[PDB]
RNA sequence: AUAGCGUAUAUUAAAGUUGUUGCAGUUAAAAAGCUCGUAGUUGAACUUCUGUUCAGGUUCAUUUCGAUUCGUCGUGUGAAACU
RNA sequence: GCAUUUGCCAAAGAUGUUUUCAUUAAUCAAGAACGAAAGUUAGGGGAUCAAAGACGAUCAGAUACCGUCGUAGUCUUAACUAUAAACUAUACCGACUCGGGAUCGGCUGGAAUAAAUGUCCAGUCGGCACCGUAUGAGAAAUCAAAGUCUUUGGGUUCUGGGGGAAG
């Protein structure tokens, strides 16, 4: 039962924007890739994993995959599953061999 | 009363510190040392600290001490603490599991890799 | 500010706990919140001990001199002022099984 | 005392989404609850739902993102006139932007909006934003 | 399992690196498998593996491997670590003295602000979790049964206990993260013993 | 010594013309533990017409009191708001015995604070947004502030103390509602700020989708850092 | 403040210090010593779900377009909740 | 409030049910059953303590703390009385939000032995609690509720509105 999760990202992300389609937010947030929460300003917390790209010879390829987590979610120990999961539904994770 | 206080410490950490290839087991060398290395304003205090220096020198012959990290020498002692056998303990070819740890490889399906004996 | 959780009696879980009078006073205590130490102790001084285990009459005794038991029961005002329990810090307070 | 199951539900609901959890199981479940969520799922918040058919009463798993910031029943249902839904839109909601208070009309369950491109009201269930 | 796999299993396997003490936060519920009579708690090995690799897939995302951070406390894994960050290239906290003030204090002599964090055991190099913990910084740990999550990004199930352990889940990910940045084929065999990272008494 | 020597990994980024813009920095929430890095951004060439002209207000100086072996010691707190009538702003307060000095130290620890405030639309969504996206709440000690969006031209409807505070926000047009004890002026301006804060912590329904992913600046400036200077 | 301006008293906001919205009740005033119980207030889930086709508008979007103009209109095409 | 043995009498929870009924329920002005101690009425009883009282001592004064006595009381039948810091100073029914051992009562498997109304192990339902912990609450002390409250509404009784005057 993914479906809701997946529609979620099919689309991109906006601050407000006004009748002559501005974009009025000054910045815009970084959300969990877990919970989906905002990543503050003030967040002492929360943390940004790039994940390398490996290609058969064991080379990495520059490329990098980035898991957003937020203060909550590492702060309650719920990290070392959410990254696994995020890594799963990218298709990294288990790694062959 | 004879314990020593902290601009003498202070002074004979630093005086290790940068020079331990040049001090000697004697207290009469380390001062003189001391005089030619520092700018020490009193016979008194230069002495007080050459003697800590030098009791800190046959402190560090015995082994590690606190509050002073000489890199050079702590890296020739890491050297020194490496032997290797050739065979090591770590056999791949032959390897030996519990009761419990079959369990688990079985659970896995592991239970049968090559070079593996149950107890 | 409530000081104690336990309030300093062990009860729970009923409304009456019998009432004990204190060994030292005689005060009425709650059984719960008595301070009861158990004592064996020796009858007798341990030089005491050496001149009587020289006269005892039957040989046979081994250690056959008996001990005293006491169970000791004291209301608070009483096992402080004499010592038995002491004033702790904050954190101690909650301190459980401690002695040596 | 079990009463308004929808209050049930929906709190649960937001703890679940409060918690950071994934899914909520939702038990026991009627007509509203199923149809609050319809409207929920329709209107973004939820996800995919699953209905579990235990002989009695039923259960109830609800996908969630996370997006409901908080998502109420407001008992006793009161009596909402079309006069009346200024009051509510600006007592209940976060903003006039966004967010829904939902109610029950002899139309049927409706988004307070629904209810204007309806022209009707009343019954006043829950909300959610 | 291919030859390699069968290889670091084994390895694995004789480094008694799956045996964990008896407790269990439920934290690690997933990643143990069998709970024994004599009350020994068994790691799932294939978990262990597959961390490793991904552990080794953070550390050559980080650019400049100084910005990479290894933090021991016990006695066994600063002889492992040390050698570790000597073939990683990497940061090493020697002095199992680790002083509060090193993430979050600018001002402080041990001053470090690293990507990526890894510790021994979370359980006893907490002070390092809660300090990376006020600055964004992520966290690889090496993770017994009794350790606490909190603040812990990727888990590496271990023995956390042995030396033996230790040494080669340090070495481990060490010999792949060689194999990762190019500094060795894939198909080759590591002439550097897991010996050396042992701790001599 | 007028020339600052970063000690920040981030200050070195800042001082040496890398991270481009200070909401940047708020948005990777890399913490600022430098009072220069704000200064950076706001140029001290005094063109008077910016509305991007940094503002430092000291709000309170307090005689505070300890009993210290048979003595009667006094310090001074003091409170400092700092903002540019722009979308950002900073509260921070200070204790010492000499009172400039705690004004000084109070200007640094706003600086140290600064902070994202977000800004709505009341209504239909025209020119400049004058208010807050949604309804939110600041809590200190008792205190509650509750900030609710108003209409255009409404004005700031607020006690003196968050007035200041919000004016410095550069919120155009608000409703205020307070709890608890009032009085205690950095409980107040303190709620007034978390309030404000706030405001980007509220996932709002047009934050829902896919975000940008990026690099933090670290990794892409990773080389540039390793250069010895 | 200003041809007005002080003062006293009742009453309104200030007051989320009467609270339906909307308050408090471990220690600031505040849970009845405890049970039974009538009035009162309060009450678990299930019933024509649903799908297919037509039309009318009403909205929406816009790599459909147009016409003119200082913005409406016509038109697409699909997409909605309707009716 | 309840702690000696045994017998009798009615009662109770939890657990166990692929038993039956089928909304019969929640809370509660009226109205009722209880309700420590002390106290009251009419009889008993009276060992211990022991208000009042009598004395010793102490003291400037002690009609107090200490000591020797001692009545009512303390115990008991029938009755009244209705009160306590009657205290978790924390209303009841119902959901939902962390982790960990242990404990009392059922049950379910499993294991050891000297083979059982006993051990141990793993489940689970219900109790009394405890220990960690909260990116939950609070003015704090603190609280796994005192949490799911300006993001304010699950059901229901009760109580408070500066201090005294004054229960
Ligand atoms: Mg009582
Ligand atoms: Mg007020
Ligand atoms: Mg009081
Ligand atoms: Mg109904
Ligand atoms: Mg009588
Ligand atoms: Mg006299
Ligand atoms: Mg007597
Ligand atoms: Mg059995
Ligand atoms: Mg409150
Ligand atoms: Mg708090
Ligand atoms: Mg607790
Ligand atoms: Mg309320
Ligand atoms: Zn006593």
């Amino acid at each position: 039962m993914n479906s809701g999760r997946a529609n979620q990202r099919s689309k991109p992300m906006t601050g407000l924007i006004n009748d002559k389609k501005e974009k009025i937010d000054a910045y815009l947030p970084r959300k969990c890739d877990w919970s989906n929460k905002l990543i503050f300003s003030n967040d002492q917390s929360s943390v940004q994993i790039a994940i390398a790209e490996v290609g058969e010879n064991g080379q990495a390829t520059g490329s990098k995959t980035n898991v957003v987590l937020c203060g909550s979610v590492r702060s309650k120990g719920e990290a070392h599953i959410a990254l696994e999961n995020i890594l799963r539904e990218r298709g990294l994770y288990p790694i062959q061999e | 009363g004879r314990v020593r206080t902290k601009t003498v410490k202070r002074a004979a950490k630093s005086l290790i510190e940068h020079y331990y290839s040049k001090l000697t087991n004697d207290f009469h060398f380390n001062k003189k040392i001391l005089s030619e290395v520092a700018q020490v304003p009193s016979k008194r205090l230069r002495n007080k600290i050459a003697g800590f220096a030098t009791h800190l020198m046959k402190r560090i012959q015995k082994g590690p001490v606190r509050g002073i990290s000489l890199k050079v020498q702590e890296e020739e002692r890491e050297r020194r603490l490496d032997y290797v056998p050739e065979k090591s303990i770590i056999d791949i070819e032959k390897v030996t599991i519990d009761n419990e740890t079959k369990e688990m490889l079985k659970k896995l399906g592991y239970q049968n890799i090559p070079g593996l004996v149950s107890a | 500010p409530v000081k104690r959780r336990n309030a300093g009696r062990s009860q729970k879980n009923r409304g009456h706990t019998r009432t004990v009078p204190c060994t030292n006073c005689g005060r009425q205590v709650a059984k719960d919140k008595a301070v009861k130490r158990y004592t064996v102790r020796d009858m007798v001084d341990p030089s005491s001990k050496r001149d009587i285990q020289q006269k005892l009459a039957f040989e046979n005794e081994k250690q056959g001199i008996p001990k005293l038991y006491v169970k000791l029961q004291y209301c608070i005002s009483c096992a402080i002022h004499s010592r038995v329990v002491r004033v702790r810090c904050a954190e101690d307070r909650r301190i459980r099984r401690p002695p040596i | 005392v079990k009463v308004n199951i929808l209050a049930e539900c929906l709190k649960d609901l937001v703890n679940a989404e409060k918690m950071g959890k994934k899914q909520v199981l939702l038990r026991p479940v009627s007509k509203v609850v199923l149809k609050f969520l319809r409207i929920m799922q329709k209107n973004g918040y939820i996800g995919e739902f699953e209905v579990i058919d235990d002989h009695r009463s039923k259960k109830v798993v609800v996908e969630l993102i996370g997006r409901i910031n908080k998502c109420g029943v407001i008992s006793p249902r009161y009596d909402v006139p079309l006069a009346d839904f200024e009051k509510w839109t600006n007592n209940i909601l976060p903003s006039r932007q966004f967010g829904n208070v939902v109610l029950t009309t002899t139309y049927g369950i409706l988004t307070h909006e629904e209810c204007r491109k309806r022209h009707t009201g009343g019954k006043i269930l829950g909300f959610f934003y | 399992a291919t030859q390699r796999k069968q290889d670091d299993i084994k390895r694995l396997l004789a480094s008694n690196c799956h045996q964990a003490t008896i407790n269990l936060n439920n934290q690690m519920k997933r990643y143990i498998s069998h709970k024994g009579v004599n009350g020994i708690h068994y790691i799932n090995i294939e978990e262990t593996w597959q961390k490793i690799k991904l552990a080794a897939r953070v550390i050559a995302a980080v650019q400049h491997p100084e910005d990479v951070m290894v933090v021991c406390s016990r006695i066994y894994g600063q002889r492992a670590a040390i050698k570790f960050a000597g073939y990683t290239h990497c940061k090493s906290t020697s002095s199992s003295r680790w002083t509060p003030g090193t993430l979050t204090n600018y001002q402080t002599l041990k001053y470090e602000e690293p990507r990526v964090l890894i510790v021994t055991d979370p359980r006893s190099d907490f002070q390092a979790i809660k300090e990376a913990s006020y600055v964004n910084i992520p966290v690889i740990a090496l993770c017994d049964s009794d350790s606490p999550l909190a603040y812990v990004d990727v888990v590496i199930p271990c023995n956390n206990r042995s030396t033996e352990s230790i040494s080669m889940i340090y070495w481990m990910i060490a010999r792949e993260v060689k194999i990762l940045r190019g500094e060795l084929s894939k198909d080759e065999e590591w002439e550097v013993m897991v010996d050396l990272f042992y701790h001599k008494t | 010594k007028n020339d600052w020597q970063p000690q920040t990994k981030l200050g070195r980024l800042v001082k040496y013309g890398k991270i481009s813009s200070l909401d940047e920095i708020f948005k990777y929430s890399i913490p600022i533990k430098e009072p220069e890095i704000i200064d950076h951004f706001y140029p001290k060439n005094k063109d008077v017409q910016a509305e991007h002209k940094l503002m430092e207000e000291v709000l309170q100086i307090t005689p505070v009191q300890k009993q210290t072996q048979a003595g009667q010691r006094t310090r001074f707190k003091g409170f400092v708001v700092v903002g540019d009538s722009n979308g950002h702003i900073g509260l921070g307060w200070k204790v010492a015995k000499e009172v400039q000095g705690a004004i000084k130290g109070a200007i640094t620890h706003a600086k140290l604070n600064m902070v994202p405030v977000r800004k709505g639309y009341w209504g239909n969504k025209i020119a400049n947004a004058h208010t807050i996206p949604q309804k939110i709440t600041g809590k200190s000690g008792s205190v509650r502030i509750r900030l609710v969006p108003a209409p255009r031209g409404t004005g700031i409807v607020a006690a003196p103390i968050p007035k200041k505070v919000l004016q410095f926000a550069g919120v155009q047009d608000i409703y205020t509602s307070s709890q608890g004890c009032t009085r205690t002026r950095g409980n107040f301006l303190k709620a007034t700020y978390y309030a404000l804060a706030n405001t980007y912590r509220y996932l709002t329904p047009d934050f829902w989708g896919k975000p940008e992913d990026n690099e933090l600046p670290f990794e892409t400036f990773s080389e540039f850092l390793h250069t010895k200077a």
